[PDB]
């Protein structure tokens, strides 16, 4: 799907949480961190299907 | 002649009152936007022209830009050490 095979093995999951500038923490889904870039990426509870 | 009892008393009074102004600006919100927390720039578009923007003005009023992080009325006390043991029949 994106950027390259040896950064896409690096990334690691990562949850997500957004700020303002204001200062409260808005939280938001799973992610897949490849490089630098994130990844709208789904974490199933159960097991550790990663989607 | 109001006694170091008497000040430890209002410098809790004191305190407690500077908290409180150092909270009720940290946290008070009009729509999600700390007014007093920081200072800024509100910009009002009052004008269906581009440059028709009133701008509201803040200060940091918390205690320090009030300058009312120190505040002692407290005097001086002295401090004396004794040393504390326990006895020994062993002689």
């Amino acid at each position: 799907g994106g950027v390259d095979a040896t950064d896409a093995n690096g990334a690691e999951l990562v949850k997500m949480s957004y700020t303002d500038k204001n200062g409260k923490t808005i939280e938001g889904g799973y992610a897949l961190k490849a490089g630098d870039k994130y990844y709208a990426a789904d974490y199933d509870e159960a097991t550790g299907a990663i989607k | 002649t109001n006694s170091q009892s008497d000040l430890d008393s209002i410098q809790a009074e004191i305190t407690q009152r500077l908290n409180e102004i150092d909270r009720v600006s940290g946290q008070t919100q009009f729509n999600g936007v700390k007014v007093l927390a920081q200072d800024n720039t509100l910009t009002i578009q009052v004008g269906a022209n581009d440059g028709e923007t009133i701008d509201i003005d803040l200060k940091q009023i918390n205690s320090q830009t009030l300058g009312l992080d120190s505040l002692n009325v407290q005097k001086a006390y002295d401090v004396k050490d004794t040393a504390v043991t326990t006895k020994a029949y062993a002689n």
